[PDB]
RNA sequence: GGAUAGUGGCCUACCAUGGUUUCAACGGGUAACGGGGAAUAAGGGUUCGAUUCCGGAGAGGGAGCCUGAGAAACGGCUACCACAUCCAAGGAAGGCAGCAGGCGCGCAAAUUACCCAAUCCUAAUUCAGGGAGGUAGUGACAAUAAAUAACGAUACAUGUAAUUGGAAUGAGUACAAUGUAAAUACCUUAACGAGGAACAAUUGGAGGGCAAGUCUGGUGCCAGCAGCCGCGGUAAUUCCAGCUCCAAUAGCGUAUAUUAAAGUUGUUGCAGUUAAAAAGCUCGUAGUUGAACUUUGGGCCCGGUUGCAACGGGGCCUUUC
């Protein structure tokens, strides 16, 4: 039935955002992903990994 | 009306578009060439693409054939003219073993850094563009330049963009005249 | 032989052969017989305007569940009634009775998308703001 | 920075070969002052309704509007 | 034409241009936050008269004018501004009010969205209309 | 469609004038006059695009309104008067003389001539007719009539026009080992010496060159000029001739010089 | 014979019974103007082409016609049909599928701007005219190039932590100048114009296809997502959000159509026992296809191209022009 449309989302809290600093754009954001995937940071975990536990 | 402006499309994008290898590779040359994004990488391709279609079809022709000879004569003279291809590989088959890093290299943007007048290809980057290097007598504000081999022995910075000239700068001005006033006078 | 005439002086018979079979395609037979002018509520067009008829809750076919609040919308273009599916969480609010909607094709070439049972269309816009720029806080819908 | 240059053998040569702009800009016989092309259109659409010298009709409007 | 309704009303400060971003504000527009509010433009600036409407470049405030290009964004009524912290003008409350209804349905059930544009356009061409 | 029409738009115009693409939506419309709308050559594109003595088409008719240039003897104050093959052009003003030909690449070659021989001109005998009270008469490529010719004077014969006088004095004959001009066709601008002519009755009649380089090419009778016997032109040859060298042999010669 | 500029059943009089057609006539449909061309394409193909050029047709629908070389012209006329304008009601005037602009229709498309400076065109003609055309305004149609940062010092384990510094620049704004018909914009620059360099990049995703979380809160077959498979019914990697990460990036997504993928239209190049498909069977016209055979083989020369050899031609006889 209708009168339950938007449920979840209103009885969603509202978490707001949370201020960081601005990621930089472009060829410098091209060479912050080179560095972060190409350099062997700390994210192996066996072979490969992209996203923490 | 006046005739067609003709225009055509300078990249092509993969056929796959989220194929690991291929992201990893492009990656790999976006960092090594300090390149905007893949665009740039995909213009390559298309070029080298161009160009392995041009000698595969002069290829297919009888050797000594006229056309054949003028055309991979003159695309072979470009190649090593702007230094993409080498000089002991002038036979046309080596023209379709080309890569996308033989043409990198021979990026202004890779120039300049391979000359030492920066310390990395994103210093070259940002150099090239706020116009500090000149490849003759004339301001070169672009990485994509494909250095002709000859002006490689001219590539310097501008007599503007002051890093090869006689005015201290922009900032430099502004650092002085509050330097002055800071220093109690 | 493979079935087919293969003498040099078959080429009429080949070429016919071809035209009688391409029948049997769906898109080929559909593009002759312009079926998307006479049928397709949305007479061979990407978009259509309309306006709301009734909100309706559609209960979705098995083994599904949660009935997807779709409208039953007039077209301008012809009068012709469509159900239309309202894609967010919520934005049902968003749509009234009486409303002017933008709707568009459900990805599927006129097929039922989904759980939805009969709906091939979806809102992309309301009272001349996008359905998707409403459910953002981005934009607010007129009143009315 | 490269530009085109003319010298032509005498003044009376410029005047005759040059462009009535480029004189206005070096400083020869200024631009005449017309009306813009939209009135100067209207005006003569105008004239194109009126088939003789005008004088007849202004004397025959000269009593009508008002006896 | 069906559909325009050129905007009357009254300049009470500045000068309104032919060409000037403006601020459409909602008869209960909040000056807080954001709400039914536009940054608009106007299209032209009309003198009203008896049934025949005048060009005009500009109007010095205390004036009285039309606004051509407008009024698509502001069902009733409303003020456009040009400072950012300008509360919307009163609510011109009348001594009478909606209090005769009716029902209002098509005979031909294929022509509603004709019936629904109309009460629309009423809605807006009469003021004291519900 | 219900008249003839004026207006000569841009990428409709020969492509042997070499205009450029984007300098206008239209081209200089050969008007009416000697020798064709296609074959032709109008004083604004000889005087604007090929001697750069003009800058615009107003510069052009102001040249030309000062009897300056000259097409055959006569003022020709036409902006877009058709000046084709082997006319004269002649400007008293900066005085050299042009004859139009056709260089190797087809084009309407700048062709410096003499006082001493712009006098003349040459002109392929298109046809040879008994006019109004008997009197015979030829008709050239440029549309001159000549009465009373010589009676040994044919169709594809060349005759030299005193283009002073206007009347003919001598003629070469079409024969095998005659030099040619090709004035059409693939071959355009070239010139050799013919080796045969097959008649192709009813059909077109086909004609053999063969060029000083010994390349011999067939072209069709109606864009043949003779222009005298072997090592022998009437005329002053362009600078290469028609030779038709091949793109590589081209090539090397532009790199010759380093 | 008439008519035409002229051929011609183009029309007329007489005469004959002919002319087209399964090699598809004739009829019907086209959301069909044709082509140069466009997209996609290993090859072969498939789809599109109202639209910058060429040809045709039309100026609301027809029809008729004057002038004129050229019109069955429509910013020429006449009538009818349909619309529709002004009227003092007697009458008179109409044709934006030209340029702007308005209504309507819609998913769907811009200024009632400037100028003849270029391109050309027209005229009695260097001079005048040209919404042809050019210029600018609107414009994320499409296309090209590519800002959003670069480099050091210091601490920790080349990277990291809003530990600091000096440089560089255009995005803008603007003297002037160039550009322009007048400009505007571009280039070139006097001065100004970075530290959160807030001068802050977005669009879609993170189960698979398909690159990226078994993170946290919420909801609990509800709300919703989901092109498809599927997720959600109190342990949600799929919804709603935060964080993080991914892809492309001044672009990204969505809908429709189309192309490749599609060897799922197959000539190349499909399949037909059981997946869809061999006519119940035979005859047979059109069509398609159809056994073998007629100067081969000797030989002597001249001679071109690639490196004395190969490959390419020509001339003679051999019962042979
Ligand atoms: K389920
Ligand atoms: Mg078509
Ligand atoms: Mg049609
Ligand atoms: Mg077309
Ligand atoms: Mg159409
Ligand atoms: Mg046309
Ligand atoms: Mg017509
Ligand atoms: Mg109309
Ligand atoms: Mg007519
Ligand atoms: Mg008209
Ligand atoms: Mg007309
Ligand atoms: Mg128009
Ligand atoms: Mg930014
Ligand atoms: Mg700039
Ligand atoms: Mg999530
Ligand atoms: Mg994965
Ligand atoms: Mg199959
Ligand atoms: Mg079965
Ligand atoms: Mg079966
Ligand atoms: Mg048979
Ligand atoms: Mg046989």
């Amino acid at each position: 039935s209708l009168a339950r449309a938007g449920k979840v989302k209103s009885q969603t809290p509202k978490v707001e955002k949370t201020e960081k600093p601005k990621k930089p754009k472009g060829r410098a954001y091209k060479r912050l992903l080179y560095t972060r995937r190409f350099v062997n940071v700390t994210l192996v975990n066996g072979k490969r990994r992209m996203n923490p536990g | 009306p006046r005739a067609p402006r003709t225009y055509s499309k300078t990249y092509s994008t993969p056929k796959r578009p989220y194929e690991s290898s291929r992201l990893d590779a492009e990656l790999k040359l976006a960092g090594e060439f300090g390149l905007k994004n893949k665009k740039e990488i995909y213009r390559i391709s298309f070029q080298l693409s161009k160009i392995r279609r041009a000698a595969r079809d002069l290829l297919t022709r009888d050797e000594k054939d006229p056309k054949r000879l003028f055309e991979g004569n003159a695309l072979i003279r470009r190649l090593v003219r702007v230094g993409v291809l080498s000089e002991d590989k002038k036979k046309l088959d080596y023209v379709l073993a080309l890569k996308v890093e033989d043409f990198l290299e021979r990026r202004l943007q890779t120039q300049v850094y391979k000359l030492g007048l920066a310390k990395s290809v994103h210093h070259a980057r940002v150099l090239i563009t706020q116009r500090h290097i000149a490849v003759g007598k004339q301001i070169v504000n672009i990485p994509s330049f494909m250095v002709r081999l000859d002006s490689e022995k001219h590539i310097d910075f501008a007599p503007t963009s002051p890093f090869g000239g006689a005015r201290p700068g922009r900032v430099a001005r502004r650092n002085a005249a509050r330097k002055a006033e800071a220093s109690g006078e | 032989g493979k079935g087919k005439p293969r003498g040099l002086n078959s080429a009429r018979k080949l070429r016919v052969h071809r035209r009688n079979n391409r029948w049997a395609e769906n898109n080929y037979k559909k593009r002759l017989l312009g079926t998307a002018f006479k049928s397709s509520p949305f007479g061979g067009s990407s978009h259509a305007k309309g306006i709301v008829l009734e909100k309706l809750g559609i209960e979705s076919k098995q083994p599904n569940s949660a009935i997807r609040k779709c409208v039953r919308v007039q077209l301008i273009k012809n009068g012709k009634k469509v159900t239309a599916f309202v894609p967010n969480d919520g934005c049902l609010n968003f749509v009234d009775e009486n409303d002017e909607v933008l709707l568009a094709g459900f990805g599927r070439k006129g097929k039922a998308k989904g759980d939805i049972p009969g709906v091939r269309f979806k809102v992309v816009k309301v009272s001349g703001v996008s359905l998707l720029a409403l459910w953002k806080e981005k934009k607010e819908k007129p009143r009315s | 920075s490269v530009g085109f240059g003319l010298v032509y053998n005498s003044v009376a040569e410029a005047k005759k070969f040059e462009p009535t702009y480029r004189l206005v800009r070096y400083g020869l016989a200024e631009k005449v002052e017309k009306a813009s092309r939209q009135q100067r259109k209207q005006k003569k659409n105008r004239d194109k309704k009126i088939f003789g010298t005008g004088k007849r009709l202004a004397k025959k409007v000269a009593r009508r509007n008002a006896d | 034409d069906k559909g325009r309704f050129y905007a009357f009303g009254r300049v009470f400060a500045g000068t309104v241009k032919s060409g000037q971003k403006v601020r459409i504000q909602g008869p209960n527009y909040v000056p807080g936050k954001k709400d039914d509010l536009f940054i608009k433009a106007i299209q032209r600036v009309v003198l009203m008269m008896g049934r025949f409407v005048e060009p005009i470049d500009d109007c010095p405030a205390g004036n009285i004018i039309g606004l051509v290009g407008i009024d698509q964004f502001l069902l009733k009524t409303g003020t456009l501004t040009t400072s950012e912290t300008a509360h919307n003008m009163k609510v011109m409350k009348f001594s009478v009010s909606p209090v005769v209804q009716v029902a209002v349905e098509v005979k031909n059930a294929n022509d509603l969205p004709k019936l629904v544009e109309g009460l629309k356009r009423l809605s807006k061409s009469d003021p004291c209309v519900l | 469609a219900r008249g003839p029409k004026k207006h000569l738009k841009r990428l409709a115009a020969p492509h042997h004038w070499l205009l450029d693409k984007l300098s206008g939506c239209y081209a200089p419309r050969p008007s009416a006059g000697p020798h064709k709308l296609r074959e032709s050559l109008p004083l604004i594109v000889f005087l604007r695009n090929r001697l750069k003595y003009a800058l615009n088409g107003r510069e052009v008719k102001a040249i030309l309104m000062q009897r300056h240039v000259k097409v055959d003897g006569k003022v020709r104050t036409d902006t877009t008067y058709p000046a084709g093959f082997m006319d004269v052009i002649t400007l008293d003003a900066t005085n050299e003389n042009f004859r139009l030909v056709y260089d190797v690449k087809g084009r309407f070659a700048v062709h410096r001539i003499t006082d001493e021989e712009a006098s003349y001109k040459l002109g392929k005998v298109k046809k040879v007719q008994l006019g109004k009270k008997g009197v015979p008469y030829v008709v050239t490529h440029d549309g001159r009539t000549i009465r009373y010719p010589d009676p040994n004077i044919k169709v594809n014969d060349t005759v030299k026009i005193d283009l002073a006088s206007g009347k003919i004095t001598d003629f070469i004959k079409f024969d095998a080992g005659k030099l040619v001009y090709v004035t059409g066709g693939r071959n355009l601008g070239r010139i050799g010496t013919i080796v045969h002519k097959e008649r192709h009755d009813g059909g077109f009649d086909l004609v053999h060159i063969k060029d000083s380089l010994d390349n011999t090419f067939v072209t069709r009778l109606n864009n043949v000029f003779v222009i005298g016997e072997q090592g022998k032109p009437y005329i002053s040859l362009p600078k290469g001739k028609g030779i038709k060298l091949s793109i590589a042999e081209e090539r090397d010669r532009r790199r010759a010089q380093q």
